[PDB]
């Protein structure tokens, strides 16, 4: 449904694209040879297939008080993790940002 | 659990440069700030004076400090680490995303699964496993009881991928009333009463393969270290009485590991 050009230090690294049935992939680029999003998602391989929320990615999210002011300020659901990460991914821990297609 | 972290905000600021002092922005800061917590007393003093106990032992610690915020209390800020020259970042990634745990289960590891997250990313294990042994004894010592999963990060800097410098390190056993644990994270399976063969034999030789020689001279590194700490505490700006705990707790953990026989 939704998909999400995710960024290393501004340059487009690949793909974080939401499937059907709560599941997700990220999807490298092949003109893309720069620094891993993670570590824990070298450039050896081009695809990453997820059964929940990609913990990479959950780990950008706000928490505790911060969490609940970000949930004070945009109309977005408790748990649209995706959505969430799309409403700060302009600017995040580290040097990956996301931003949503279309 | 009930953390001390959680109910304290995490402000993004730009430093103003002309002048000496922080505008807070929503996006693109270089900052964090801290300002007060209305559920637990004293944090941003707590927090400044404890990551300058880190920085005196010689861990490696960001630019930080306090300033006043409008109400007249006292905010923490850090420089961020991951934030460099004009516009540009370092990689950064917390030991819950590296070992695959999420927000919700960042305390269901160990002290052991840390220790091999280390050995598997970092690019000099063996030197990163110095540093986190004495950052667990520095964590024991100044009773930071929150430890978990995200309050780790390896940072990757001029090619080399390392534990990165402090961030969040705080005296959180003197700031709650019920505080349930010494370590956030199981060592030996083991949160509570803590020994000190839990940490110099298990822990520096069984778990991290360092030699006599190196925990023999961390370890009188910190017996040296200790009346640095007390004096430091003692000018630090928390209030008369959150220095007398503070100071209570450093000596019972001192004890514990026998400093004072
Ligand atoms: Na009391």
């Amino acid at each position: 449904m939704r998909k999400a050009y995710v960024s290393v230090s501004g340059i487009k690294a690949g793909i974080l694209e939401e499937l059907q049935g709560g599941t997700y992939q990220f999807t490298y680029f092949e003109d893309y040879h720069g620094a891993p999003v993670s570590l824990t998602m070298p450039l050896k391989n081009k695809v990453y297939d997820f059964d929940v929320f990609p913990p990479f990615f959950e780990g950008l999210l706000p928490e505790g008080i911060m969490l609940e002011a970000l949930l004070r300020k945009y109309k977005i659901d408790k748990n649209d993790y995706f959505g969430q990460l799309i409403l700060v991914g302009q600017d995040v821990v580290g040097a990956v940002t996301i931003e949503e297609i279309r | 659990k009930m953390s001390v972290q959680g109910v304290q905000k995490k402000l993004s600021a730009k430093l103003k440069i002309k002048e000496g002092c922080f505008e807070i922005v929503d996006q693109y800061g270089q900052y964090i700030l801290k300002p007060q917590s209305d559920i637990y007393p004293e944090l941003p003093e707590n927090e400044a004076i404890t990551m300058t106990l880190a920085k005196t032992i010689g861990l490696e610690v960001p630019v930080h400090g306090l300033v006043y915020s409008k109400d007249n209390s006292l905010t923490y800020f850090i420089k961020r680490f991951d934030r460099i020259g004009h516009n540009k970042k370092l990689a950064l990634e917390d030991f819950a995303q590296l070992s695959g745990e999420d927000r919700h289960t960042k305390y269901k590891s160990s002290m052991e699964k840390v220790i091999a997250v280390i050995e598997q990313f970092c690019t000099f294990p063996k030197i990163e496993f110095v540093k986190l042994f004495k950052l667990t004894l520095f964590n024991f010592l100044v009773g930071n009881e929150d430890m978990h999963l995200k309050n780790f990060s390896l940072i990757t800097k001029d090619r080399k991928i390392s534990i990165s410098p402090a961030y969040d390190l705080l005296n959180s056993t003197i700031a709650q009333k019920n505080t349930k644990e010494e370590l956030a994270l199981p060592l030996k399976g083991k949160k509570n009463n803590l020994t000190k063969s839990d940490f110099l034999k298990y822990f520096a030789i069984e778990k991290l393969g360092l030699n006599q020689n190196v925990i023999d001279g961390i370890v009188q590194e910190f017996h040296q270290v200790i009346p640095k700490w007390q004096e430091l505490i003692g000018f630090s700006f928390l209030s008369q009485e959150m220095q007398e705990k503070y100071l209570e707790l450093l000596e019972q953990r001192c004890k514990r590991l026998n400093f004072f026989d």
